[PDB]
RNA sequence: GGCCUGCU
RNA sequence: AGUAGAAACAAGGCC
């Protein structure tokens, strides 16, 4: 007998066993070197799917741009980026007609946000391409470097602390004949200048990288990271788009998994149960091929111009700027390429910027063809990427277009016996078309396809299929007369999270409880998850029960603690104690679960504020850990935990010591020292970010003066100390003025 | 003194002088976040990989003067090397367990007070009472349920000002705490934390968690209260129910159920008065709940109920997204509509004017012990599916949908003395009068509706006139389904108007609420409601 | 009152004028066109002009429609795992020491001393592209070092290895090329781009199916001892505990759990030695502690690893090591399976025989292999397989308990009446009980972790879609497609050289053959 | 031979 | 050599 697990599907349906078809217990596929090849490939593809368009030469950047909107109509079933402005505008018009007042209210909400919003929110972000160093850097580091370079050049409105003022400064930076940046070598710095064209290409360019830990594809994909100038406009656009999608019952992107399932179930039921028995009803569980490549920023500009109808002109400009920059966006090629000489047994790293000049003897035919195709578009080491979006920066506006096309089958606009409705989240859709016969169904699916190709939305035939209503799939949610649990998407969340001992324990138990709530994880499976997580925890953090003979480098302190303690059921698993967790106790931290069993000496040592291990930076990070889910976008995991001596922060990379940018560490140290002093002056600097328009020193001295006077009037401070303080206050004010 | 000396050093240093002079206070947060340290793409591999190195943890430099360089076996506990972008020093994790076996001790009596929520959770679990496991099909309904069970029903912004006034009374700003509830909460919270020495950042975080309300969509069967949702992993499954009683109850559940009862009683009185709105306002001013006044809760408390909504709107507060009808909460989800101001006759020959709506439209009916979904057209119902718990719940939903449909099959099924005016020639509302007529029993409306065929898809259940499921032919448009989606929790707070007689209306002109939709049921408050105007028995 | 004034001017005005459809020259004219735009039946007009050829015709999907999946042709596929799965041998000492309660080197010396019959090692199956005498010398070096550790008074917790030419070669030392600047190597003849081509094609072989068959088998030992949990106070906790007892009873005697423990131990040891000693080579014995059915605990030694240096920066950077494992399987009966292996002959073994004693020979499989930080992290977490499997089983059980309002764990797990198709015999499809299903899904999962690749992900997705098409057909829901032969070409695009993926494709072909009837 | 780094 | 698969590691820079 040879064993075959797939035959299990001959009795149990595929949806009631779909977890079996998910190989999510092994290493995810990773990229190893440059992502230049995929960047070039994507550029050449998105310029191929729009080749019948019109070419232009930018007077500001000098870049060759291909515009396919209102181009000829497609003649075959291949991908096409020839969207029609009139058809997009008609879709928007009918959307507003079916949901009146939606655009007005969304614009009012976004206007309020623009009036209230501040610059500090841009610190809450992912990696961002710093244009001063030409390097991916944390969002706050890039923002700070850009602000510093602006203030060094002359753009100084941002002391207002408003995002819209930072955007005004970005706009006036482009009308300057020469920026002034700084470059490090190896230790000091050097001044450099950038003519208007150079700064323009640097402000409009995007960085490219390969996407690691992606489940479900044999070939690697490229992704982009924008700079500091585009980030604010794209933030405002995504605010507007979220505000819109929230008011639409057909969108699914701004909501969670459970709300997706609720919407999907309501729609499938409505199209099945609400529709008459005479009508047939068929569900196409489809996807869109080359979704981002065909999404022109010019039709996003058209959508922004429509949605903002009869709105103030400043709001129109602020929301229009982002599509304008995306239409002219450029893409950095990548890291470069590595060349090996086997006869001479050597390797070499060429940067991508030389590709414009490099001879083509050194490349394989595939790369030779890609380089030959891209060279016309290459201007100063970056490829003009005007003809289409790169990776989901304007996700919610694309979802708005999908909901518009889904709304255009309401039966008031088709004017025919067939009609359709469904749910779309960007790059994935479920469309239930109802009609009285199979000819009506075929006509409805043909009109859906054709109306989708006139708006630059291409349907994936490779990944779409049509059956009767009752069974379908949407974003790895399998509906079969009711939704079904998968548990294989959530499997990579069942280990130690890698923050600290307390945080890993809390995150593990909370993920077990959540998977029990949402994904119908069983009781036995939840207990087993507890046990296996605890084994992995103990082996990772070297904290075994203490009544064991596991010899490690951290087995001696745990044994001394085990022997010192009288009540041994009160110790934490992080200190070598037993496990008291079970189904009843998944919602309680490990410190409160063990508080009556602890010894008072151990209880007071563990929970001590004077410990040198606990550091907390901001209220946002106190109990929140960025957790990346598999086959999904990086989420944030709230984790209930107790502040103990196990709540440390771990060490840093420490490679930057060997690089030219080693002097950034000293900047970090001084910044943190200064901010600690400011928090001393302003106790609530951590909880609530301070606001105003005053240099830090003036506030420091003013608070010092207030504190000294209050202390002298009724406090410890004596007259001599108060006089010394006020004398230094005057000395400092004079030094600051000087 | 020490801090000013540090400032002496900072102002003396040129580089510090540069940072201090150029940087503003607005950018202090940005400069707090300025770091080369990239966030870990794979934190698990990087916390699994680092825990195999000497000195994988970091600690303040005071560790050098609190812990020795090595233990009795000779293993080193800390190094002199510093972290990358910090003054902190790299230390092994054996310094942590050493701290737990030989480090300084303190008094942790403060911590139960600090982590109050967790200890109430522990105490509630320790005293809970389990019971029989009941294996049976679990109809789990996705619904918006509050998760925090000690939440003082204050929003994040609303409660951050109370947290600041408690801990940081000088940094509150212009925000004046009008509400009496906030001032009592402030004084009481101030008292417990008089000398707490843990950390003001974690004291503030604890007060935020305890005081800030939080809601989360969750599939729920059985009980919906807040004490019953924290154990949703233990009480409810896919095939099994677990009977369980919380050992304790929370002020928010009582505050909510008592506000609901108070507002219901107030509206019930105000309806029979001469000027309902004036009476309602006077009653709302002269009343309080558990000492705290009720208006504070009304501005503070988000609660879904018709009487609470009427009270809030009469106090000029924001209300729910869509209308109520027959005690159910309807939210439109497709189509437009226009009224027509038309006239028709009944089966008892009584003439009446009503407002019938245009266009095809879909609706999301909701209720307390049922749920339903409706699709209709101008004067015409298209279909209605229901997901109720008991059979009479499905009957209620079906009769409500039929009356809402304004179909002539319902108008021409009226038989008996149904007067569409009061005892004083006052025009009552026709829809509500039909809904009261068909609430004694709708035998004729069921026997006159119609019958259709079904495809027998999904195994959906058939309708019942008198308890007779029909799995192949049944009334037209009416289906029944196991499991419902709830949906309505997302709320697009709409602006509204109010008549003297408490008829709520949206910006367009349609009607949203009325004193007839509030229950006729008589409950018993959980918290003592105190009313002081002249006579203390009128509510 | 101050009126806000957000003005576009200068450069960002010109860039604004060059960002519109082609019949426009200014944002203001375009905005005026939009503000005056009123729908007048534009979509329908363009639609009619649009050619008919652009369509989404639905191709019906019937029983005769789906064809089999084509698999690649080429030389047979070779084993990729980091350790032997079914061909592994265990030396034992019967020591009452829990899973980790020991010193691996001391345990190893004790498990090797209990064997008598060692001879001078000689090569039986060479590498055919390498230098097998260096592997021989490396084995002899390991033996010398073990005897040295034995002679020394205190067994070192961690042992370092000498850096001889055999291990410098076998661990890839001074093999990377030197890194230079392009302006100093331009005119070199053979300077070219890294080789970026289709992997070598390879056809499915007979061995990944025997390996899978044996991975789903019972054994004479227990392989999982679980952490403690709290005391059960509620009835549902007792129900969960009884369910878990049944699961663990069925699953603890299974080769898949043995592979889980092997991989977890090996990856933990390799990562820790790699992070701790980055410049030194390190000897790491493969240890696993079972507990025979009588109840006595037993330690088991599979072989040795020799970690090279491990200056691993990226998560994809490779650490090389030399793996040596004991076995009884002759390498001359399936030589295509052992393409990357050198196999020596190291001893003889007398098992409990009724025909006197057999005295079967005893081989050592030696090989160079490599691993990454991410592969290590993910192989230290093979226990997740136990969760997925048991979870699915529990789902099934609850799905039946919902129908019959009573607990049904005991009937399934004891009475064995229910039977699920779990593999096809020559006579036909044969069904098995819930325990065989549990062990089969566990073995699938363990293999998926062991043989994880991008081909597997791709194939899993693209065959999930086809599985769903076949399920829609099975439910009589008149299913249809738009391009099915292309979908097949997309599935077949992932079958290149991986044994596990080719086996999954064979399983899918068999399922399509036996379904659709 | 001596130090630095292991996502920069 | 080996890992791995559309480009990388098989150590890198500084004295």
């Amino acid at each position: 007998m040879d064993v075959n697990p797939t035959l299990l599907f001959l009795k149990v349906p595929a949806q009631n066993a779909i977890s079996t078809t998910f190989p999510y217990t092994g290493d995810p596929p990773y990229s190893h070197g440059t992502g230049t090849g995929y960047t070039m490939d994507t550029v050449n593809r998105t310029h191929q799917y729009s080749e019948k368009g019109r070419w232009t030469t930018n007077t500001e950047t000098g870049a060759p741009q291909l515009n396919p909107i209102d181009g000829p109509l497609p003649e075959d079933n291949e991908p096409s980026g020839y969207a029609q402005t009139d058809c997009v505008l008609e879709a928007m018009a009918f959307l507003e007609e079916s949901h009146p007042g939606i655009f007005e209210n969304s614009c009012l909400e976004t206007m309020e946000v623009v009036q209230q919003t501040r610059v500090d929110k841009l610190t809450q972000g992912r990696q961002t391409y710093d244009w001063t160093l030409n390097r991916n850097q944390p969002a706050a580091t890039a923002l700070a470097n850009t602000i510093e370079v602006f203030r060094s050049n002359g753009l100084t409105a941002n002391e207002s602390g408003r995002l819209i003022d930072f955007l005004k400064d970005v706009m006036e930076s482009m009308d300057k004949e020469e920026m002034e940046i700084t470059t490090h070598f190896q230790i000091g710095k050097k001044k450099q200048r950038l003519n208007k064209r150079s700064y323009l290409i640097r402000a409009l360019t995007l960085n490219t990288m390969t996407k690691d830990a992606e489940r479900g594809k044999l070939k690697r994909r490229a992704i982009a990271t924008p700079g500091m100038q585009i980030r604010g406009f794209v933030y405002f656009v995504e605010t507007l788009a979220r505000s819109i999608c929230e008011k639409l019952e057909q969108s699914g992107l701004p909501v969670g998994g459970n709300e997706k399932k609720a919407k999907l179930a309501n729609v499938v039921r409505k199209m099945m149960t609400n529709s008459q028995d005479t009508e047939l009803s068929f569900t196409i569980t489809g996807d869109n091929t080359k979704w981002n490549e065909n999404q022109n920023p010019r039709m996003f500009l058209a959508m922004i111009t429509y949605i903002t109808r009869n709105q103030p002109e400043w709001f129109r400009n602020v929301l229009s700027i982002a599509p304008i920059m995306f239409s002219n966006k450029m893409a950095r090629l990548g890291k470069g390429y590595m060349f090996e000489s086997k006869s001479m047994k050597l390797r070499t790293q060429i940067p991508a910027e030389m590709l414009a000049s490099i001879d083509l003897k050194y490349f394989n035919d595939s790369t030779r063809k890609k380089i030959e195709k891209i060279r016309p578009l290459l201007i100063d080491g970056t490829a003009s990427l005007s003809p289409g979006m790169m990776m989901g920066m304007f996700n919610m506006l694309s979802t708005v277009l999908g909901v518009s096309i889904l709304n255009l089958g309401q039966k008031r606009y088709t004017k025919t016996t067939y009609w359709w409705d469904g749910l779309q989240s960007s790059d994935d859709f479920a469309l239930i078309v109802n009609a009285p016969n199979h000819e009506g169904i075929q006509a409805g699916v043909d009109r859906f396809y054709r109306t989708c190709k006139l708006l630059g939305i291409n349907m994936s035939k490779k990944k779409s299929y049509i059956n009767r209503t009752g069974t379908f799939e949407f974003t790895s949610f399998f509906y079969r007369y009711g939704f079904v649990a998968n548990f294989s998407m959530e499997l990579p969340s069942f280990g130690v999270s890698g923050i600290n001992e307390s945080a890993d324990m809390s995150i593990g138990v909370t993920v077990i409880k959540n998977n029990m709530i949402n994904n119908d994880l069983g009781p036995a499976t939840a207990q087993m998850a507890l046990q296996l997580f605890i084994k992995d925890y103990r082996y990772t953090y070297r904290c075994h029960r203490g009544d064991t003979q596991i010899q490690t480098r951290r087995s001696f302190e745990i044994k001394k603690l085990w022997e010192q303690t009288r009540s041994k059921a009160g110790l934490l698993v992080s200190d070598g104690g037993p496990n008291l967790y079970n189904i009843r106790n998944l919602h309680i931290p490990e410190v409160c679960l063990k508080w009556e069993l602890m010894d008072e000496d151990y209880q007071g040592r563990l929970c001590n504020p004077l410990n040198p291990f606990v550091s907390h930076k901001e209220i946002e990070s106190v109990n929140n850990a960025v957790m990346m889910p598999a086959h999904g976008p990086a989420k944030n995991m709230e984790y209930d935990a107790v502040a103990t001596t196990h709540s440390w922060i771990p060490k840093r990379n420490r490679s930057i010591l060997n690089t030219s940018q080693r002097g950034i560490l000293e900047d970090e140290q001084m910044y943190q020292k200064c901010c600690n002093l400011f928090e001393k002056f302003f106790p609530s600097s951590s909880y609530r970010r301070p606001v105003g328009i005053s240099s830090m020193v003036e506030a420091m001295v003013s608070r010092a003066r207030i504190d000294a006077r209050i202390d002298f009037e009724s406090g410890r401070i004596k007259k001599e100390e108060f006089a010394e303080i006020m004398k230094i206050c005057s000395t400092i004010e004079e030094l600051r003025r000087q | 003194m020490e801090r000013i000396k540090e400032l002496r050093d900072l102002m003396s240093q040129s580089r510090t002088r540069e940072i201090l002079t150029k940087t503003t206070v607005d950018h202090m947060a940005i400069i707090k976040k300025y770091t080369s340290g990239r966030q870990e793409k794979n934190p698990a591999l990087r916390m699994k990989w680092m825990m195999a190195m000497k000195y994988p943890i970091t600690a303040d430099k005071r560790i050098m003067e609190m812990i020795p360089e090595r233990n009795e076996q000779g293993q080193t506990l800390w190094s002199k090397t510093n972290d990358a972008g910090s003054d902190r020093v790299m230390v092994s994790p054996l310094a942590v367990t050493w701290w737990n076996r030989n480090g300084p001790t303190t008094s942790a009596v403060h911590y139960p007070k600090i982590y109050k929520t967790y200890f109430e959770k522990v105490e509630r679990l320790k005293h809970g009472t389990f019971g029989p496991v009941h294996f049976r099909n679990q109809v789990k309904i996705r619904r918006r349920v509050d998760i925090n069970p000690g939440h003082a029903d204050l929003s994040a912004k609303e409660a951050q000002d109370v947290i600041m006034e408690v801990v940081f009374p000088n940094e509150v700003g212009a925000r004046i705490l009008t509400s009496e509830s906030q001032l009592t909460i402030t004084k009481e919270k101030k008292e417990e934390l008089q000398d707490c020495k843990i950390s003001p950042l974690m004291v503030a975080y604890m007060l935020e968690r305890e005081l800030v309300r939080k809601t989360r969509f969750l599939p729920v069967a059985g009980g919906t209260s807040s004490v019953y949702i924290e154990v949703l992993h233990l009480t409810q499954g896919t095939c099994w129910e677990q009977m369980y009683t919380p050992g304790g109850e929370v002020r928010n559940d009582d505050v909510d159920q008592s506000l609901i009862i108070a507002a219901r009683n107030i509206v019930r009185r105000a309806t029979v008065s001469a000027d309902p709105l004036a009476s309602l306002l006077e009653m709302c001013h002269s009343t309080q709940i558990g000492g705290i006044r009720m208006v504070d809760i009304l501005r503070q408390n988000p609660t879904e109920e018709q009487a609470v909504d009427i009270c809030k709107a009469a106090m000029g507060l924001r209300i729910s997204s869509s209308f109520s009808f027959g005690g159910f909460t309807f939210k439109r989800t497709s189509g437009s509509s226009v009224k027509r101001e038309e006239e028709v006759l009944t089966g008892n020959l009584q003439t009446l004017k009503i407002r019938v709506h245009e266009g095809y439209e879909e609706f999301t009916m909701v209720g307390r012990r049922a749920t339903a979904i409706l699709r209709k057209a101008t004067r015409r119902l298209i279909q209605l599916i229901v997901s109720g718990r008991d059979e009479q719940s499905i009957a209620e939903a079906i009769i409500v949908a039929m009356v809402f449909s304004q179909e002539d099959c319902m108008i021409k099924a009226v038989r008996g003395d149904l007067n569409f005016v009061n005892r004083a020639n006052q025009r009552l509302n026709p829809m509500h009068q039909l809904l009261r007529h068909f609430q004694k029993d709708a035998k004729v409306l069921f026997q006159n509706w119609g019958i259709e065929p079904i495809d027998n898809v999904m195994g959906m259940i058939g309708i019942l006139p008198d308890m007779t499921p029909s799995t192949e032919m049944s009334m037209r448009g009416v289906r029944v389904s196991k499991m419902g989606v709830d949906e309505y929790s997302s709320t697009e707070r709409v602006v509204v108007s109010i008549d003297r007689f408490l008829r709520v209306r949206d910006q367009r002109g349609n009607v949203l609420l009325s004193p007839e939709e509030v229950s006729e049921t008589q409950g018993t408050e959980k918290l003592t409601i105190t009313y002081s105007s002249s006579m203390m028995w009128e509510v | 009152t101050i009126e806000e004034r957000f003005e576009i001017t200068g450069t960002m005005r010109r860039l604004a004028d060059q960002s519109l459809p082609p019949n426009f020259s200014s944002l203001e004219n375009f905005r005026a066109y939009v503000d005056g735009f009123e729908p007048n039946g534009y979509i329908e007009g363009k639609l009619s002009q649009m050619s008919k050829e652009v369509n989404a015709r639905i191709e019906p999907f019937l029983k005769t429609t789906p064809r089999p999946l084509r698999l690649p042709d080429g030389p047979p596929c070779s084993q990729r795992s980091k350790f032997l799965l079914m061909d592994a041998l265990k030396l034992s000492i019967e020591d009452p020491s829990h899973e980790g309660e020991g010193i691996p080197l001391y345990d190893a010396i004790k498990c090797m001393r209990t064997f008598f019959g060692w001879k001078e090692p000689n090569v039986v199956k060479p590498h055919e592209k390498g230098i097998n005498p260096n592997y021989l010398l490396a084995w002899k070096q390991v033996l010398a070092e073990l005897q040295d550790i034995e002679n020394e008074e205190k067994i070192p917790k961690t042992k370092n290895m000498k850096k001889t030419s055999q291990l410098k070669w076998a661990l890839g030392e001074n093999m990377a090329p030197e890194k230079v600047d392009f302006d100093d190597c331009k005119d070199v003849s053979d300077l070219k781009q890294y080789d970026s081509d289709e992997p070598e094609l390879r056809s499915l072989a007979s061995w990944i199916q025997s390996e899978f068959n044996k991975a789903c088998e019972l054994t004479d030992s227990s392989w999982i001892e679980l952490d403690e949990i709290g005391e059960d106070v509620a009835p549902i906790e007792h129900i969960a505990s009884m369910r878990r007892n049944y699961f663990t009873a069925e699953v603890s005697h299974c080769r898949a759990t043995e592979y889980i423990m092997k991989g977890v131990y090996i990856n933990t040891a390799l990562l820790n030695a790699s992070c701790a000693a980055m410049d030194d080579f390190q000897l790491i014995p493969m240890i696993s502690k079972c507990r025979t059915k009588e109840g006595r605990r037993k330690t088991n030694l599979y072989g040795f690893i020799i970690k090279g240096r491990s200056h691993l920066r990226n998560d994809t950077d490779v650490v090389n090591f030399v793996s040596m494992e004991f076995s009884l399987t002759d390498p001359r009966l399936e030589p295509h399976k052992w393409e990357k292996y050198c196999v020596l002959e190291i001893g003889d073994m007398l098992l409990r025989s009724a025909i006197g004693q057999v005295s079967r020979p005893m081989f050592l499989y030696v090989r160079t292999n490599g691993t990454s930080k991410i592969k290590m992290k993910w192989g230290m977490e093979m226990r997740r397989c136990l969760l997925q499997s048991l979870q699915q089983i529990e789902s099934m059980i609850e799905a039946e308990s919902s129908v019959k309002e009573k607990d049904m764990t005991k009937e399934f797990f004891e009475n064995k009446s229910e039977t699920w198709p779990i593999g096809e015999s020559p006579k036909g499809v044969e069904e098995g009980s819930i325990g065989k299903v549990c062990r089969t899904l566990l073995a699938k999962s363990v293999f998926n972790s062991l043989y994880a690749s991008p081909q597997l992900e791709g194939f899993s997705a693209e065959s999930r879609k086809l599985l769903l098409i076949v399920q829609a057909l099975r439910d009589n829901l008149e299913p249809g497609t738009f391009d099915l032969g292309g979908l097949y070409e997309a599935i077949e695009e992932c079958l290149i050289n991986d044994p596990w993926v080719l086996l999954n494709a064979s399983w899918f072909n068999s399922f399509l053959t036996h379904a659709l009837r």
